[PDB]
């Protein structure tokens, strides 16, 4: 039982996979087996929200985060949202359920019963930690089928039946993209723009053109890249920058994989194009928004001028200008100007709200919309008690975004605490004093007195 | 150690175990009745879900004197006809 | 405004551009023990 | 060697769980209040007392189930079982609140056994008694909050009950009615709390931090003896460290823990001297000037005054609830609302 | 040496008073400019209108406010989340209206701080020690994320973070109980029990170590003097503390090794107060506290009020007096 | 106190004639009322205007009369304003606009029955709370 108790590894139980790190055949055991667990999760959620899913609910008053995703990708949807056949979805769960088989029974073999380590057996599969070479090779490897993936999406998107479109005209509806951005001044423009509100950074991408555009781009870039990684080995001034070991490695990619949790965490909070409002619910942001649109509409119903209103304030009770002077909804909502959907965009003119428009324009598919938005907004009590935190009992509803949005902040979190802890490991093991201080090479004992 | 058996050794011991699977069980099924029964509610004087309040009654039956709290109770409990 | 918008651009590129090269010259080596981390 | 010597000896055996002089009253009083709150939280109710369900046996959770205070009306009786309220009526003892006073003053002298089990173990040990002059803190904190404060006012009712959400209740009542956050006697406990999870924190990180190699191990747990002579960590190291971050670091060890105790013990006591004034609802309630400029300037605003509104709002809308003894009606039109809300 | 390498040198010297470094380069300019503004305005900043509806509130000294009350108060709720630096204001006097200085000593200091972490790497890497006391130093870091970036962020306004100043952070926590139950939270449980447990053993090691100190001094004396910098000798018994505690409980709930119980201290509170950041964190989009409201009913469908109802009471009085012109509609959805 | 055949005996019309409910019928009720209805009408008030809530007396001041099973089945296949005048199918849940608010599909003849008799059951149970609001919470 090679490297198996504290002993002989250096690492207690509770460190275990540690003693993994230069066992690259049982690794691969281990990282297999876990993408089988990935894989199992998908298919058996899928298939879970499936058999718990009423068709003329909408998705986000049942606690579906999954179907929404197939939903996005215009499989099983008509126009507004409308599921129009399940199947696609019992697909999709049942294909990554059996894959899951595939990847557990690989992982379970190369973890306990396959060659323990791989380079005796292969000089292709075996590596080492410290072979940058070999190291860039894997990664480029790995780009490459990174850039596979964002191709898939580019394919369904334009040759395969397309991708479901919120601001479709006529009505949110799935349609085919044949004009993708390919522009790079739009697309990596969108990577120049300020996070702060009303620009939003990429969280801010509206429209699928440049959705698909972005993923030609980033597919193109990530199998060139990966080409790249293939054919070269780190240059002089990288290899002076880095750590090279494993849980280096790990580190650098534990730090990524915080930043693309945050990223995560506001795309699923602020944005409703690839996250359709009718498959996830109302922003908070839309349905702040709507309650406003929603009491201009009653009132204004009623007789009201809700242009020449002027509420308790001085500031308009239903309409105001924003810093500078676009019109916009009044009352608290000042704050989410920046929102912009398609059941609002019909009331925008040149300079923001239009008043005549809000006077003689609005149509019952907006009030239905405004009101349906407002009375769904994301808030909501642990045990999923709908509303404010001062609701009675009654509706059972938590938002999909805030789901979405709460779990990967927690994950993003503990992400760059990890990144954190195998980053400054990783330095203190490479210079050799992850350990401890040696007594007798003790290091501030040969330092001069700060004072 | 101070002088007692291992918690380790008893726990693992077959002994132990026929004691304790008659023993739990019993003492398990027991609170189950103590519940099942009505009798918690006897004990305690804890309201079953139909004794909080008479059938148009919506005024908490509040204690109020120190002295006579005991009949008061009384009283109000006799409210539930 | 515009002066003072340049300004801080330009301190703040002056700094963010310390910390970039900085740890870019050579900083792993910068320990008590092993140095050679190339 | 007579019996009382023969009994000293028993009592101070070598055992699992040592007794001592001190577990004769430590054990029943601290056995009784556990059992006592784990008996009525699990079956009994505070209908008669409160208005409330309390129990599991009614529905409640582990987080809204309490043992719940006595009527009002019970003042500051001792209720005791036997006493001229309950008459020797267990059940009606329980619908009284009997074991809310039960439980608190086996609570208390529980409290007093355990800390005089600090004593007598300390000085048969023979250590200094610094652990139980520390646990004076813990005391000083249930007799102010629990005995003083409820003697203070009107009766055992306004005492807290004890359940997570009463407790949760106890807090926001204070913050509405005694404005508690503003008393600089909260504020220093609140610095002693926060003080001592601080170097709680950076204590255990600095020493796990400055650990010398004791050990060929990656996990370094086992490079300890505990009969070991040699510092585990570099105090040199940890000073310097300390001294070129935050610019002033420990020098001396046993000053480092002597502080660790005074910290957190003295937060706890000042936060006990300001909950003996809210007793007499002696509160840092408001500040004269601001109220002064306020009412005379209705554009002066500050958080102070925001904060005010706050209370208000605390005390209008849950007193009739809160103090159903008081038989408050409070009609809509007299509700502190803002707009729309 | 040529001038950028004397200087990397001297910047990462491990001789300097206080350490620079990198993080250092960052760190310094960033907690200036905070410290500087945050005092300024704290003493002489006019009044702020928080929540957009012209209703300016006083922070400062100079304007009416004692150490207790003052606050550099949070940016408009007309700016939202857009960036407002001082350039983006017509005039330092709207700069001033609108809580620019809010947005600009939050931005230095976020900064500053992560860099301080990071600095705590960097020279824990320079003397040779052990790296994870920034890990230690992530828990109160994060928390001030939590409060002053993050729940902005999910509530659409840096006018809802927490402001700077005393009553100002009361008034924080009072809406925060109004509006997300905060106190039903198990994130913010863990974080009581993350302060408690770290007051706790705060304490208890400090008096179990004072206890069992070895004499080296007369009565005379302070104790203190029996310990020596930088000897070798520990300066308590930790057999006879262990021998205390454990049989103060009993033996195995008690720490022999020293290591492993220094490990204890640094966990418990830094997983707590983790917990309380994400706590926050994930309040900050509306995922809240348990809500128990009426969930008792008796056998007719009557209301059994148990102590979440006397709770939700309470937080309905915040609820509606909070911010009382800021809202024309019935819900507050944000 | 207890959930009686007396408390869930209501209006049928407004003629005078009653029916009384079973509590099966109750629970579908509060169900049915929760699946379709108390996103906006949680506790008897309305959150899209508030001025009208489903109190009994509200609903008996209603055009046609809304407090019996009769009125209430009517609302929920051809909901108007409060006094009558406009036909809201439009902008309101309803059988005939179950097109466009499609919870409203699945809903039988019997379920409208139930969800009426949760209307106005409701109220019986828990007074000045069903279309009180916060206050009363
Ligand atoms: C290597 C890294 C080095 C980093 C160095 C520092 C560089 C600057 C870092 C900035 C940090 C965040 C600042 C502001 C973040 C923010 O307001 O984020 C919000 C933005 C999104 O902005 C929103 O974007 C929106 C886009 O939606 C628009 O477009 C949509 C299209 O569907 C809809 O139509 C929508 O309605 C419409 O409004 C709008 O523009 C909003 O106005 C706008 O506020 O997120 C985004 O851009 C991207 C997400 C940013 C990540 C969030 C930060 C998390 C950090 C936590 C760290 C914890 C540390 C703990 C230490 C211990
Ligand atoms: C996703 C989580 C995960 C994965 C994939 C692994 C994987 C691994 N661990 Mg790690 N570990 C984990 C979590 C995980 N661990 C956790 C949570 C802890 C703390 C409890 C540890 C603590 C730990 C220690 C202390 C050690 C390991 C070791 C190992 C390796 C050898 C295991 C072995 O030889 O046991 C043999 C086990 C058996 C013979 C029992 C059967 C196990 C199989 C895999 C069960 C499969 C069940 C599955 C349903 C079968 C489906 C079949 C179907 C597809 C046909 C292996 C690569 C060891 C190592 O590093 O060796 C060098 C080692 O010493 N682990
Ligand atoms: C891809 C992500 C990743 C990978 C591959 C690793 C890999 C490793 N980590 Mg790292 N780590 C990570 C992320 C990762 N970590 C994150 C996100 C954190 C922040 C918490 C850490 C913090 C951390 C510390 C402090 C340490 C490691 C260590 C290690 C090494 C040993 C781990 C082990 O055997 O644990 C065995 C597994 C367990 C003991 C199980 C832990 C139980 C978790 C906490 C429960 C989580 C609750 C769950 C999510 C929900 C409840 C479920 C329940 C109800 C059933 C191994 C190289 C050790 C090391 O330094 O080795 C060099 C070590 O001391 N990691
Ligand atoms: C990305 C992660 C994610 C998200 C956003 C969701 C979201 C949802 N799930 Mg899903 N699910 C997930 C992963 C996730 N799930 C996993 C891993 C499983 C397997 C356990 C499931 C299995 C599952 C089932 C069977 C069901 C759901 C349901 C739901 C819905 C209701 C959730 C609820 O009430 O939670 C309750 C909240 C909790 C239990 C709190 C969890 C708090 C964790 C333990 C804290 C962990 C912190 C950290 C990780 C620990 C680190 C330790 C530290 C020291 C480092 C909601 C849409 C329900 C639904 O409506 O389906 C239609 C439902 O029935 N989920
Ligand atoms: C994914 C990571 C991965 C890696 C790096 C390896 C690597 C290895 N495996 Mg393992 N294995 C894996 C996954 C992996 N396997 C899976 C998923 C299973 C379950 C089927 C297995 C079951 C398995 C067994 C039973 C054996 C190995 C063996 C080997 C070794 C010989 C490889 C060879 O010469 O094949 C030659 C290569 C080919 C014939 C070409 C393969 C064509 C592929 C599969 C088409 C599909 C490609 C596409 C990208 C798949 C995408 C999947 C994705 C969507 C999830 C090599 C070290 C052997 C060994 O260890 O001997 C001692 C061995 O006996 N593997
Ligand atoms: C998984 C993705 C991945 C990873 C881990 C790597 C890793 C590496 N690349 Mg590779 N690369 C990739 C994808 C990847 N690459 C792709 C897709 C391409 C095609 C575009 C390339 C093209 C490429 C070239 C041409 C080179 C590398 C090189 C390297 C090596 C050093 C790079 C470095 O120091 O980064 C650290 C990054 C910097 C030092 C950049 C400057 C620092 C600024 C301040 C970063 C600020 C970014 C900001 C925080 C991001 C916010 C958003 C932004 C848009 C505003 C390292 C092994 C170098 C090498 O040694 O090749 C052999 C090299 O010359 N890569
Ligand atoms: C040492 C452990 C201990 C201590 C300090 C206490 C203390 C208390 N108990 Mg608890 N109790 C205990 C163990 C203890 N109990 C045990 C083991 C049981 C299980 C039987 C109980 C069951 C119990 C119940 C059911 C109740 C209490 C109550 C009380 C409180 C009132 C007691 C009282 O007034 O006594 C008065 C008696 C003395 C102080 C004895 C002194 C005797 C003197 C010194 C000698 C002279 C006696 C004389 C010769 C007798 C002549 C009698 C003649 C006139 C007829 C007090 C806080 C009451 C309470 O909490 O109400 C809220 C209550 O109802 N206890
Ligand atoms: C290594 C290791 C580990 C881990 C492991 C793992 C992680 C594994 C995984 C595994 C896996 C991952 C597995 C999986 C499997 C799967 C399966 C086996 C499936 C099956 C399926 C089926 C059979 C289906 C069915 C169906 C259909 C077809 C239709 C629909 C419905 C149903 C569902 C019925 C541990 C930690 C223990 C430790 C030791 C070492
Ligand atoms: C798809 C899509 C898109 C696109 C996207 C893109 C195109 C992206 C790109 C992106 C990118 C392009 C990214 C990048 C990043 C980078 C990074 C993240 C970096 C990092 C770095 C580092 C980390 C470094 C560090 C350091 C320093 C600083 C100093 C020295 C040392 C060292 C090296 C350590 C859009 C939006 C249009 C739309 C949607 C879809
Ligand atoms: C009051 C009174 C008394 C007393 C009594 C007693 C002493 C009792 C006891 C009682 C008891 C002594 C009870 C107990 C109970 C217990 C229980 C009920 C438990 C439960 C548990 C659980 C539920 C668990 C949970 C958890 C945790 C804690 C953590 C981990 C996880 C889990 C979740 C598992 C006398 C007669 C003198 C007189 C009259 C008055
Ligand atoms: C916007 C961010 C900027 C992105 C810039 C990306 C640049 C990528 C290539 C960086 C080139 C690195 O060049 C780096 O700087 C100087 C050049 O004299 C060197 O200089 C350093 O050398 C040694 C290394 O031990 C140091 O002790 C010494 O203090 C210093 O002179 C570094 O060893 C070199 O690796
Ligand atoms: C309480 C303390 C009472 C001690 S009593 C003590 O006990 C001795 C035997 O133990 C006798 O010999 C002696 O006469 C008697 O005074
Ligand atoms: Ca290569
Ligand atoms: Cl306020
Ligand atoms: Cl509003
Ligand atoms: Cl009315
Ligand atoms: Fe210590």
């Amino acid at each position: 039982a090679t490297n198996r108790d504290q002993e002989s590894s250096g690492f207690a139980w509770w460190a275990g996979n540690a003693r993994l790190i230069n066992l690259s055949g049982k690794l691969l055991g281990a990282h297999v087996a876990h993408a089988g667990l990935i894989v199992f999760w998908a298919g058996a959620m899928t298939l879970f929200e499936l058999a718990h899913f009423i068709p003329e609910k909408p998705m986000y008053e049942q606690g579906l985060i999954l179907i929404p995703h197939i939903a996005t990708l215009g499989w099983g949807v008509g126009p507004g949202g409308e599921v129009v056949d399940t199947f696609p979805f019992f697909v999709v769960g049942v294909v990554h359920l059996i894959s899951s088989a595939v990847l557990g029974f690989g992982g379970v073999y190369h973890a306990i019963r396959g060659p323990e380590t791989l380079e005796e057996y292969s000089s292709f599969f075996g590596y080492d930690w410290k072979d940058k070479n070999k190291m860039t090779t894997i990664l480029g490897f790995h780009l490459i089928v990174l850039g596979i993936g964002a191709l898939l999406l580019v394919a369904k998107a334009m040759f395969f039946g397309g991708l479901y479109d919120t601001w479709a005209p006529g009505g949110g509806d799935v349609r085919v993209i044949t004009n993708p951005t390919l522009d790079p001044r739009v697309i990596f423009g969108y990577l120049l723009k300020s996070p702060f509100g009303g620009e939003g950074w990429i969280v801010s991408v509206n429209n699928l053109e440049d959705v698909v555009g972005g993923h030609i781009w980033i597919g193109l870039i990530c199998i060139a890249g990966g080409i790249w990684h293939i054919l070269t080995t780190p240059f002089g001034w990288a290899r002076r920058a880095f750590i090279w070991s494993g849980e280096a490695y790990l580190s650098y990619s534990l730090g990524a994989l915080s930043m693309m949790g945050f990223i995560a965490t506001c795309f699923v909070w602020f944005n409703n194009t690839v996250y359709p409002s009718e498959f996830y619910g109302p922003t908070g942001p839309e349905a702040s928004q709507a309650q406003a649109m929603t009491f201009l509409i009653r009132d204004q119903k009623l007789g009201a001028n809700v242009g020449s209103a002027q509420g308790p304030t001085g500031l308009g009770k239903y309409l105001m200008r924003s810093p500078t002077g676009e019109i916009i909804f009044g009352g608290e909502t000042m704050r989410f100007w920046d929102f912009r959907g398609p059941w609002l965009e019909p009331l925008r003119g040149p300079n923001g709200l239009d008043l005549n428009k809000i006077k003689n324009d609005i149509q019952p598919w907006q009030e239905r919309r405004a009101a349906e938005y407002m009375t769904h907004a994301p808030l909501g009590s642990l045990n999923s008690v709908g509303g404010v935190a001062t609701e009675i009992n009654s509706v059972n509803f938590v938002s999909p975004r805030s789901w979405l949005a709460t779990s990967h902040f927690v994950l993003a979190f503990f992400f760059l605490v990890g990144h954190l802890w195998h980053a400054g490991r990783a330095r203190a093991a490479a210079a050799g004093f992850e350990k401890g201080i040696d007594r007798e090479s003790e290091p501030v004992l040969s330092m001069p007195s700060l004072d | 150690t101070t002088g007692e058996r291992p918690f380790s050794d008893i726990i693992t011991s077959v002994r132990y175990w026929v004691i304790h699977s008659i023993t739990i069980p019993a003492l398990f099924i027991a609170g189950w009745l103590f519940v099942s029964t009505g009798l918690a509610y006897d004990v305690f004087g804890t309201p079953r879900p139909d004794s909080y309040y008479a059938q148009e009654q919506r005024s908490i039956p509040l204690v109020t004197d120190r002295f006579e709290a005991k009949q008061q109770v009384e009283t109000f409990l006799e409210q539930l006809k | 405004m515009e002066t003072l918008k340049i300004t801080v651009y330009i301190v703040v590129t002056f700094f963010v551009l310390l910390f970039v090269f900085g740890f870019l010259s050579g900083d792993p080596a910068r320990n008590p023990k092993r140095k050679d981390l190339e | 060697r007579g019996w009382f010597d023969i009994l000293d000896d028993w009592l101070k055996r070598d055992r699992f769980v040592f007794v001592g002089w001190s577990g004769i009253l430590l054990f029943p009083c601290a056995y009784l209040a556990l059992g006592g709150w784990l008996t009525g939280t699990t079956f009994v109710t505070s209908w008669y007392t409160h208005g409330l369900a309390s129990s599991y046996l009614e529905g409640c959770n582990f987080l809204t189930v309490a043992v719940s205070t006595p009527a009002n009306s019970m003042g500051h009786s001792l209720l005791l079982l036997w006493g001229p309220e309950a008459q020797g009526d267990f059940t009606r003892w329980c619908q009284l609140g009997g074991l809310w006073t039960f439980i608190a003053l086996h609570g208390a002298f529980g409290l007093i056994g355990f800390m005089l089990r600090q004593f007598e173990i300390a000085r048969l040990v023979g250590v200094r008694p610094y652990n139980a002059i520390a646990f004076s803190a813990p005391i000083a904190v249930f007799v102010s909050v629990f005995l003083i404060y409820p003697l203070g006012q009107s009766s055992w009712f306004f005492a807290p009950s004890f359940g997570v959400a009463a407790i949760f209740r106890f807090l926001l009542f204070f913050q509405g009615f005694h404005n508690w956050t503003l008393n600089p006697f909260h504020m220093m406990g609140v610095a002693g709390v926060l003080g001592g999870a601080l170097l709680c924190a950076i204590h255990g990180a600095t020493v796990e931090n400055t650990l010398f190699q004791d050990g060929e191990g990656a996990s370094t747990f086992r490079a300890f003896n505990p009969t070991q002579a040699e510092e585990t960590y570099s105090m040199v190291t940890a000073n310097r460290f300390w001294s070129q971050i935050f610019g002033i670091a420990f020098s001396n060890k046993r000053w480092l823990h002597f502080f660790m105790l005074f910290v957190p013990v003295t937060g706890l006591w000042m936060s006990a001297i300001g909950v003996v004034g809210l007793a007499l609802n002696l509160r840092s309630y408001d500040f004269i000037s601001q109220e002064i400029r306020a009412a005379e300037d209705p554009e002066f605003e500050t958080f102070y005054t925001k904060n005010l509104l706050l209370n208000e709002g605390i005390r209008a809308w849950m007193a009739p609830q809160d103090q159903p003894h008081e038989n408050f009606v409070f009609p809509e039109e007299v509700l502190p609302r803002g707009n729309a809300l | 040496a040529n001038l950028w390498e004397r200087f990397c040198n001297w910047v990462t010297s491990t001789d300097n008073r206080l350490y620079v470094g990198w993080f250092g380069v960052i760190m310094i300019p960033t907690l200036l400019a905070a410290t500087i503004c945050f005092v300024i305005a704290f003493i002489a900043a006019p009044p702020v209108d928080i929540d957009g509806i012209r209703e300016p509130v006083s922070g400062s000294l100079l304007y009416g406010n004692n150490i207790i009350t003052g606050a550099v108060v949070p940016s408009s709720n007309a700016i939202g989340l857009h960036f407002y630096p001082i350039w983006e204001a017509a005039s330092l006097d709207e700069w001033l209206y609108n809580g620019g200085p809010y947005q600009l000593i939050i931005f230095h200091f976020l900064l500053g701080a992560s860099c301080y972490m990071g600095r705590q790497w960097e020279l824990s890497y320079r003397l040779g020690m052990r790296p994870w006391i920034c890990v230690a130093y992530s828990a109160p870091l994060a928390s001030a994320f939590a409060v002053f970036l993050i729940y902005p962020i999910g509530q659409g306004s840096f006018s809802d973070g927490m402001p700077l100043g005393i009553s100002g952070t009361f008034n924080f926590m009072i809406v925060f109980q109004a509006e997300h139950n905060i106190l039903m939270h198990p994130f913010h449980q863990l974080g009581v029990a993350g302060v408690f447990g770290g007051a706790l053993f705060c304490a208890m090691h400090g008096s179990l170590v004072t206890s069992s100190l070895i004499r080296e001094t007369t009565e005379t004396e302070s104790a203190n003097y029996g310990y020596k910098f930088g000897q070798e000798e520990e300066t308590y018994n930790i057999v006879a503390a262990h021998g205390y505690f454990g049989r103060l409980i009993f033996q195995y709930a008690s720490f022999n090794n020293s290591r492993s119980l220094h490990f204890f201290l640094a966990a418990w509170p830094v997983v707590g107060v983790w917990f309380a950041a994400l706590g926050i964190s994930t309040m900050a989009f509306n995922l809240n506290g348990f809500n128990f409201n009426h969930s008792v009913i008796d056998a007719k469908g009557n209301v059994i009020n148990t102590w979440a109802d006397i709770i939700n009471r309470a937080n309905l009085g915040m609820e509606v007096m909070h911010e009382r012109n800021a809202h024309n509609f019935p819900l507050d959805l944000a | 106190a207890e959930l009686t055949p007396e408390v869930l005996t209501v209006p049928l019309n407004s003629e005078g004639k009653t029916i009384t409910l079973t509590e099966k019928q109750y629970l579908e009720g509060k169900r049915l009322f929760q699946y379709a209805c108390a996103s906006c009408h949680v506790g008897g008030i309305t959150k899209t205007n508030p001025s009208l809530d489903l109190r009994t007396e509200t609903l008996a001041l209603a055009t046609p009369p809304r407090d019996n099973i009769e009125g209430l089945v009517d609302y929920m296949k051809n909901p108007t304003t409060y006094d009558g005048e406009q036909e809201i199918a439009e902008v309101h849940p309803s059988l005939r606009s179950a097109d466009i608010f499609p919870k409203m599909r699945n809903l039988t003849e019997k379920d409208l029955v139930a969800i009426a008799g949760h209307i106005l059951v409701e109220p019986k149970i828990l007074g000045d709370k069903w279309g009180g609001g916060k206050v009363y919470y």
